[PDB]
């Protein structure tokens, strides 16, 4: 009973990158934590979504912020996000078959490249996008911003939309939920948004929306 | 479980240990493996507990009803009744059951019935797991026509030997002597048999 | 679970423990593992206890038929053939574990039956997964000619051993005794050294703690005249 | 895979003086998805409480079952049933299925009409009685709930303090189950009346 | 087949105060339904005003915290007899458990302390090493009874103000280590009556900026 | 990985004021077959220490011959090697308890329950378990097998906690010993009635006693049972 | 098959239904209609294992078809719900079950108001305001969850369904060859002929 | 990956390959190019496992610009397949072989003409005038097979693909969203960028 | 297979069938399971032919190499080194190997090296299926200090009984007589035994 079920996502947008997580872990029907972090801070500049492994992750994330320390030790400059990215894609890719969980979203805004997110994979994938949605609970959150998504959202309005995606995914989804965990990445670095627990934040959104008239409250 | 069954000139005697297992745990110690069916016909009992148990009790059954209306059975009767369970039931019984009985006509007789429900008539039998121990001891010592004396001996020191090597048998040796005179039931106790 | 069964002068005595569980938790604190078959015919129960209770009120119920059909009291015996005939059709998938004692016309009598349909016949018994620390027990105390009150040490010292050592078993000791020529006593919670301490606080809350969204009357009585 | 945690759910008992508490979560899910949050587990036939976790479908089975046996009882013993009878008509109704049972952990509550003494009962999903004093605990977050209970619960409470106990006890167990949540239901139970309370609690 | 692992039972507890913090765990060792022992120690101090708890797998339990007080030596004479930070010991713990990552020690390990604020904490870690600060954390056996009475009585979920109905929540107030206490005997206390491995004795170790002390009670031995 | 072939059965210890006693069994079985008669499973290291070992014989038989090494080694290039310096219990049983673990991890156990014996230097009672798995623990009361299941029961009502071990004398531990051993003949089906036992005691030293035997057996009740159940005769 | 959704307005029930029927590898066909009429005022949409989802359709259809002649009237939808579950909850127990999921939408004509029942194939029945079966709720319950109200009309219902569809055919693998929606309401069933 | 095609007409080769990318339950992305510029005037389309696909074709693409910068000169398509498929023979006997599948559509400048090779995980190379990987073939090899001709332009040659892909939207089960079309001729390598 | 070496007053001697057998097939029916690895050490092999031959053919090797440096080697070593082989190897290997041999210093010995590679030094040692139905007989009639007649006698009695009963024993019996005067070889035929 590894702990399992997540909602993670991460969106490119006119103002950068929006990142939002629950913060739910269950080892099967037990609640583990509702507390977890599952965004990684690898550097400043660099943000991680944690889902499937925890250790896994959490370790190698951790790994690449090293990795991209010595890189601009050595270089004298900021490491891109495709280079970053790849740093981690080739690492997993060589424990291939051994049994390492890993999805995760790979965040960063460049002078070169812009606002960049890579959808990094256990089994070697490794997507550029500019939304990605994943864990338990990712069908629900892809719902929610899909159909509200646009490039020219404000940073106000894009941070609402994927902390009300996560809502949507804690809602229904039973391996979801705990706290939503936002953050804003610019191009001078990644700006941290709060912690939001579930339970108080959707009352308070069903009755400013007026939605999930299912629910009573 | 170490079983034997031994014809001799006045009739017949039913050996067997009273150790009963649950894996390694000795379950009960004690144990009654000589088991009566009729007057003079009883059986030794080998294999699973439960079956056996039902077995017997079914044939004693059976032998009761057919001597309401027939009068006393022969030792080859019992063993039948014993094979029809055996043999039909082979699928779903675990039992290997040794026979033994004294009629006037016939005098002592011995029927071993193995796991496949077969029938042998010998004029001696051994079994259960202990019993492989003491193939050669059992060939070599066996004579017939022995006295009552030296049959309580035979089987005393076979199973003391069945029951030194095999960690499902042990306890007490209990005998059941089948005659003319009578159902004699007799006990020996580890002091008594481990010293031979 | 802990059971057992002494045989003592002019009668015999059961004890059992009280715990029942499911996986490593308790599930009952203070089980009732002895069951009335008859008045003088008691037994106790271990394994599954859906079953145990199921074989004995069905036997118990068909030796109260059989009893008033033959003008008869119930014998040990009778409930002891009924019980292992009804196990062994089953095929042992009724895991009902019994130590079957009581008294009767024909004396006193103890018996154990397993799941599968085979008995035993012995002066002490014990069966469970604690039987084995009540059993150490029992062959290093056990003697021939036992009075009652010696009996009664032995069975709960018996249980007590399977109480503390093992984890299937726990809580208190049931005791019954049945005696010849007399009512058997059915000694429920005869030992009782596992009281919780008191707690260090207390957890009752301020009213109007819970959130509440709605109240309303539950309507049990029927439908109303008028 | 497992009947008895598809669906998800809870119920909870408690005795108190001269009274007696039964509670549930409303959560109805499909293994992850959450289906409903108006799945209500206890039913009532007279004055005898039933709650039931377990298998959505046999939980409605045998309240339908239930319901169809108490009014047979009423219309020939020309009186509603009691806790103590009913109670044994559960294990009964449940031990028939020996081998392919109902998968269910159902939970009795009421006041004997006659008598006037509380009275709570814990059931197997094949018939096995747990008649405790104190409390009884059924479904996904049991585990949860004999923690609350255990060091929540003391004997003799009133029916508004036994109240706030037997809702702090669910509420909290619930919350650390993934399967159980999404609202519930507490019932107050006196000799001629009966309270029903919604709680409010967090939906996810 | 060889099975490498096994369970040996038992429940441990980490509490973070405001300027203390404690570790406890409950005293019997178990291997399916026997009892090993009624008095193994499963919380050691480790020097550096670190508490530490492996829980699961004794052996593997007894192999962790080995190496850890082994890095806590080798760390002061690679740099300087420097004091080995709570956060510095956590992630050291992490690269112990990963690098076994695909053999596991089969463990949920727990450490104690102080930050470098003063101020307790407690940190929390999975088999294979993925850790978190916690200011509330049960590991082992009963865990899943003790965690739901915590986060109703340290962290007053569910709680509210009474009069207002549902609309103030119970503040947050700061817990004692008399308080603190009380919480563990009677968590302990109740996962005892209702788990069968949890019995026999609770040792907690208490962290503050005078040291560690030790704390022994007795419980249930049946 | 693999399974054990000639096999040894319960190892059964306890503490007692002075010091420590434990008791085997000499019997080697082959599954079913009761195989050896004469198998010494107890092993003195020095006279402080015994070192009681149950499971696969053949692994006995190599710790045995590590253990013998031991003293071998620890007395090279040391004048304190029978004084101040002299192999501890503490000291072998942690050199065991490291190489079984090691070898658990490497998936080739030696197929043992192990639990060692003895009194230290500063005169402390020292016992404590040790297995295939690695797993350790210490106890007033130690058993293997099925030790565990019938001997600590009936061990643990002399010494149930620390404070009575003080309480506890030598001739009641070791009857309590002896008794065990018995009820072990009685019910478990791989057992023999010949045993060793051996005391270390701080005072008087190591006392290895072989050739024991399981006597005043209680058997004679016997002969009133018959049948199982109806049966009369 | 596939996809079946479900959703409960003011004054009516709508039902949308996969048209793609698969063998493995192909597309058999790509018009068909997942569902029968029960009643005049009760229609009940499927999909589970092939063979077995007519079959049970057809089976319920006649049984309530047979009840409407010998009574000279029609079964409330919570009445033809019962039925349904009773009939699956009896097969899940069976040598072979019925492995089939069902939507029942029915408007109660006494009651003058709308009904939308979710009973899947072990028997387990619940009445929603909008409902699903299989993946198909995984997509479209966040969006139902944010939009929906009960006081809604027919036209907002469908406009609401689209929405659905569209995140469908966005996220799922399988070309289920869009949906054929049919509405029940007081007047009642007929089909959107353009979606 | 899903589908990927290739035709070799008179003076160019097309390679068509699908845009979706599946994780499972939903489709993370509806614009992924599953190729590679090996050369200028090699182009190598891919699908198989996750990961082992970019890898694969990523390791071949560095060596192919390491061998051009080396001796100043591009490999002939037939001297790159020859490379590919001994890679992936290599791989088939390794610890964990590669699971890709590719198409090698390439101009060979010397002979003036277009090639198009087809080479499998187990290093099975085939010089084909079309080709295709997985089930693509079992559909779109029958059209193929009636209106190919080797004096194809390569407008025709575009509208025979589209004739494929609409058979295949048409009776694949999985929605592949489309495919990126690139063409191959003595100029280069170009997108046509309205399919 | 039945296989036994028993030390008597004047040293020891080493007995065995000469049956190898394919599933119920005979192999070989004259089979020679006793086997020199030094002029007056010998063993009795059962198990795998294969592993047995190999495991010997390495002792030979390591006790001429012995012998080349250090002398003539003790039976004990002997012992030990086919103990190092069966134990290291316990895995792979299916060997149940008694050792045999005459010092002038310690006389006759034997050792039993089981399955699992352990070393049990015995006065007289039975092995190979068909030792499992002699463990009685074995038990009862070895005396110590027998003479060479007495000790020929019992291996004789002891494996007739043994290829009696067990289907993987037969043919001859061998048997290797090692004391101060040499080494002698003896064969017993059928029509011999199993009229005894
Ligand atoms: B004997 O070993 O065959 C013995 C005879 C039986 C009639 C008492 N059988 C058993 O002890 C069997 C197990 C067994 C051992 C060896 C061979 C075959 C079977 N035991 C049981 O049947 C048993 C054990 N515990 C409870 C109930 N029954
Ligand atoms: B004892 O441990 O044998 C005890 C005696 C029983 C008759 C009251 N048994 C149990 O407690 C059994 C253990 C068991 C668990 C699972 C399957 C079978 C047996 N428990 C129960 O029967 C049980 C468990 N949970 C609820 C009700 N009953
Ligand atoms: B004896 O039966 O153990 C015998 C001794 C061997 C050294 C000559 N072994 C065999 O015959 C074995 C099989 C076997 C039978 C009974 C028990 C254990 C093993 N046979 C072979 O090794 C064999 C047979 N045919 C060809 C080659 N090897
Ligand atoms: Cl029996
Ligand atoms: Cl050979
Ligand atoms: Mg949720
Ligand atoms: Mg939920
Ligand atoms: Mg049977
Ligand atoms: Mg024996
Ligand atoms: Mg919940
Ligand atoms: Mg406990
Ligand atoms: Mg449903």
């Amino acid at each position: 009973k590894i702990a399992h079920g997540a909602t993670t996502l991460a969106f490119r947008f006119q103002g950068g990158i929006i990142v939002a997580v629950d913060s739910r872990a269950t080892a099967g029907n037990w609640v583990a934590s509702q507390t977890v972090k599952k965004v990684i801070e690898i550097n400043p500049f660099l943000l991680g979504t944690m889902a499937g492994g925890a250790a896994d992750c959490q370790f190698w994330e951790t790994w690449l912020g090293s990795q991209c320390r010595l890189h601009e030790l050595r270089e004298k400059e900021r490491i891109s996000v495709a280079a970053a990215s790849r740093i981690l894609s080739n690492l997993v890719y060589q424990y291939k078959g051994a049994g390492l969980s890993m999805g995760t979203m790979i965040c960063g805004y460049t002078r070169k490249e812009g606002p960049t997110i890579y959808y990094v994979d256990s089994d070697g994938t490794r997507l550029k996008g500019d939304i990605f949605c994943v864990g338990s609970g990712q069908t629900f959150a892809y719902g929610v911003l899909d159909s509200n998504y646009k490039w020219d959202l404000s940073v106000e309005d894009a941070l609402y939309l994927g902390k009300r995606s996560i809502l949507a995914a804690a809602h229904r989804d039973a391996y979801s939920g705990g706290s939503v965990n936002l953050y804003h990445v610019t191009e001078d670095g990644w700006i941290y948004h709060g912690n939001h627990d579930v339970g108080e934040l959707f009352w308070k959104v069903k009755e400013e929306e007026g939605s999930f008239n299912n629910v009573i409250g | 479980t170490s079983i034997m069954a031994v014809t001799f000139k006045d009739g017949v005697i039913l050996g067997a240990d009273s150790r009963t297992t649950t894996g390694a745990y000795i379950a009960n110690r004690v144990t009654d493996k000589l088991t009566r069916v009729h007057d003079k016909i009883w059986c030794c009992r080998s294999g699973s507990a439960a079956d056996t148990q039902a077995i017997a009790d079914i044939v004693q059954y059976h032998l009761e009803l057919y001597t309401s209306q027939y009068g006393t059975p022969s030792t080859e009767t019992a063993a039948s009744v014993f094979k029809e369970l055996c043999y039909e039931n082979k699928d779903n019984l675990t039992a290997g059951i040794i026979v033994a009985g004294y009629d006037d006509k016939n005098k002592g007789e011995v029927y071993t019935i193995p796991l496949g429900g077969s029938v042998h008539k010998l004029p001696y039998a051994i079994a259960g797991s202990g019993s492989t121990f003491i193939y050669g001891y059992c060939d070599k010592n066996f004579r017939e026509n022995m006295s009552k004396e030296e049959t309580v001996d035979f089987i005393k020191h076979s199973l003391s030997q069945a029951i030194k090597w095999d960690g499902s048998s042990g306890g007490v040796i209990r005998m059941v002597v089948l005659t003319a005179a009578g159902v004699e039931r007799l006990i020996f106790y580890p002091d008594e048999y481990e010293q031979l | 679970t802990t059971i057992v069964g002494v045989k003592f002068n002019n009668g015999v005595v059961i004890a059992a423990d009280t715990r029942s569980t499911q996986g490593p938790i308790v599930a009952d604190k203070n089980c009732a593992k002895l069951h009335r078959i008859s008045p003088k015919i008691w037994c106790a129960g271990a394994g599954t206890a859906a079953d145990t209770e199921a074989v004995t009120q069905l036997i118990g119920s068909n030796i109260e038929l059989h009893s008033l059909y033959t003008s008869r009291e119930p014998r040990v015996v009778s409930a002891l053939q009924m019980l292992k005939q009804h196990l062994f059709k089953y095929q042992g998938h009724i895991g009902a574990y019994l130590i079957v004692a009581g008294v009767d016309p024909t004396g006193s009598h103890l018996f154990s039956i397993h799941a599968h349909g085979s008995t035993d016949v012995g002066y002490y018994l014990s069966l469970g997964s604690g039987s084995l620390a009540a059993m150490a027990v029992l062959e290093s105390h056990w003697k021939q000619d036992l009075t009652k009150e010696e009996a009664i040490k032995l069975a709960s010292d018996a249980i007590q051993a399977g109480i503390w050592n093992d984890l299937g078993s726990g809580s208190n000791v049931d005791v019954c005794v049945m005696e010849i020529g007399k009512d058997a006593e059915y000694l429920r919670n005869y030992l009782t050294p596992n009281v919780r301490e008191e707690k260090q606080k207390s957890y009752k809350f301020p009213r109007g703690t819970t959130a509440v969204l709605k109240e309303s009357i539950v309507n049990i009585c029927d439908i109303q005249e008028e | 895979s497992d009947p008895s945690s598809i669906n998800g759910g809870i119920v909870v008992a408690m005795t108190g003086k001269d009274c007696v508490a039964i509670a549930c979560d409303l959560r109805l899910g499909s293994q992850s998805l959450g289906v409903s949050n108006k799945f209500e587990k206890i039913f009532h036939y007279g004055h005898v409480f039933l709650g039931i976790t377990g298998l959505a479908t046999d939980v409605t089975t045998l309240n339908e079952m239930f319901r169809y046996k108490t009014n047979l009882y009423k219309l020939k013993e020309e009186r509603a049933i009691e806790p103590e009878t009913f109670t044994q008509l559960v294990s009964s109704s449940l031990y028939e299925r020996r081998f392919g049972p109902y998968f269910v952990g159902p939970v009795v509550a009421g006041i004997n009409s006659k008598s006037g003494k509380p009275f709570i009962a814990g059931f197997d999903l094949i018939g096995c009685i747990d008649e405790a004093k104190d409390f009884i605990v059924s479904g996904t977050a049991s585990d949860q709930l004999f923690g609350m209970c255990e060091s929540l619960y003391e004997p003799n409470l009133e029916p508004e303090d036994l109240f706030e106990t037997i809702s702090q006890a669910l509420l909290n167990a619930a919350d650390r189950d993934a399967l159980s949540g999404w609202g519930a239901v507490v019932y107050i139970i006196k000799k001629d009346e009966v309270v029903k309370r919604y709680l409010k609690m967090r939906q996810d | 087949q060889f099975n490498p692992y096994g369970d040996n039972g038992g429940t441990i507890l980490g509490i973070a105060g405001e300027d203390f913090a404690v570790l406890a765990g409950d005293t019997r060792n178990i291997t399916d339904y026997s009892i090993n022992s009624r008095y193994e120690p499963k919380v050691f101090d480790c020097g550096d005003n670190i508490v530490m708890s492996a829980n699961g797998f004794a052996a593997d339990g007894d192999a962790l915290v080995k190496r850890f007080k082994n890095s806590v030596k080798w760390y002061h004479f690679d740099h300087n007899d420097k004091k080995l930070s709570i956060n510095s010991a956590a992630r050291n713990i992490q690269h112990l458990l990963y690098g076994k990552r695909f053999f596991p020690y089969y463990v949920h390990t727990i450490i104690a302390g102080l930050d470098e604020d003063g101020k307790g904490a407690v940190y929390s870690f999975d088999p294979v090493g993925s850790y978190e600060r916690e200011q509330c954390r049960a590991g082992g056996a009963a865990a899943s009874l003790i965690m739901p009475f915590l986060d109703n009585q340290v962290n007053f979920k569910n709680q509210y103000e009474p009069g207002t109905n549902g609309k103030v929540k119970k503040p947050l107030k700061y817990l004692s280590v008399e308080e603190v206490i009380k919480l563990v005997r009677d968590s302990f206390t109740s996962a005892t009556e209702r788990h069968i491995q949890v019995g026999d004795g609770l040792e907690i170790l208490i962290v503050t900026k005078d040291g560690v002390r030790k704390e022994f009670y007795e419980l249930k031995r049946d | 990985t693999q399974q054990p072939i000639v096999t040894g059965t319960s190892v059964i210890s306890m503490k007692y004021d002075n010091g420590v006693i434990i008791a085997a069994d000499n019997l080697g079985s082959y599954g079913s077959l009761l195989r050896f008669n004469g198998v010494e499973r107890l092993i003195p290291v020095g006279d402080n220490t015994v070192v009681g070992i149950s499971g696969d014989i053949s692994d006995m038989q190599h710790i045995e011959r590590l253990l013998k090494d031991l003293v071998t080694e620890n007395a090279y290039d040391n004048p304190l090697a029978d004084a101040e310096e002299a192999l501890e219990p503490s000291y072998i049983f942690e050199y065991l308890a490291t190489v079984m673990y090691q070898r658990r991890s490497k998936m080739n156990p030696l197929w043992n329950a192990i639990i060692v014996a003895g009194v230290q230097s500063n005169g402390d009672q020292f016992l404590r378990y040790v297995n295939l798995l690695g797993v350790t623990y210490s106890s007033p009361t130690l058993a293997t097998g099925f030790g565990a299941h019938m001997a600590n029961p009936l061990l643990r009502k002399v010494v149930d906690r620390e404070s009575d071990i003080p309480k506890t004398t030598v001739q009641v531990a070791e009857e309590a010993i002896v008794n065990a051993m018995r009820v072990l003949y009685y019910r478990d089906a791989r057992s023999s009635r010949n045993f060793s036992l051996a005391i270390i005691d701080k005072n008087t030293g190591l006392t290895f006693k072989k050739n024991l035997q399981v006597e005043n057996m209680k058997w004679d009740f016997a002969k009133d049972i018959k049948g199982y159940g109806t049966q009369k005769i | 098959m596939d996809i079946i959704l479900g959703i409960r307005v003011q004054d009516s029930v709508i039902l949308a239904s996969s048209k793609a029927v698969t063998r493995g590898i192909s597309v058999l066909k790509d018009s068909d209609d997942k569902t029968r009429q029960l009643s005049p005022h009760t229609l009940m949409s499927f999909a589970g294992e092939a063979g077995d989802t007519v079959q049970f359709a057809e089976y319920i259809q006649a049984n309530i078809q047979l009840y409407s002649i010998r009574e000279d009237y029609e079964l409330s939808p919570q009445a033809v719900s019962s039925f349904v579950r009773q009939e699956l909850a009896k097969s899940i127990r069976s040598r072979r079950p019925y492995q089939v999921n069902v939507l029942i939408g029915g408007y109660d004509k006494k009651k003058n108001k709308p009904e939308l029942y979710q009973i899947d194939y072990l028997g387990t029945k619940v009445e929603l305001p909008y409902g699903a079966h299989g993946y198909s709720g995984f997509y479209t319950f966040s969006l139902l969850d944010h939009h929906y109200r009960p006081d809604m009309t027919t036209e907002e219902g469908l406009d609401l369904l689209k929405l659905c569809v569209q995140e469908l055919e966005k996220r799922m693998p399988m070309d289920f060859k869009g949906v054929i929606v049919k509405i029940v309401d007081k007047d009642g069933i007929r089909q959107v002929d353009d979606f």
